[PDB]
């Protein structure tokens, strides 16, 4: 999602709930550091994921 | 300022990181029963009492 709070909702509501064991992520097309990788991040790891 | 300096708080309308910054350097002369509470530039007491 463009915003940032919204990425981390999104991430263990629609990934997390299929039962996953691993997760890809990939760098954003738009050219800003840092944005996809952290909420992903803080979120698969609060659970080890 | 002499006044509520209040952010762009909404969670879910923006973001804003840059003036963040200049926050920490509020929390360099907190005193409170006695006791030093100052914070250091990392986040954690400085001067604790163990």
């Amino acid at each position: 999602k463009p915003n940032a709070i919204q990425m981390a909702l999104s991430v263990c509501e629609d990934l997390i709930s299929s039962q996953v064991y691993a997760i890809l992520v990939s760098h954003p097309p738009t050219p800003n550091d840092h944005f996809t990788p952290t909420p992903v991040s803080y979120t698969a790891g609060f659970y080890r994921i | 300022y002499g006044f509520l300096p209040e952010l762009g708080h909404d969670c879910r309308a923006q973001n804003r990181t840059h003036r963040g910054e200049s926050l920490h350097r509020y929390f360099m002369n907190i005193t409170w029963d006695n006791r030093d509470y100052s914070f250091n530039e990392d986040g954690f007491l400085v001067n604790p009492s163990l």
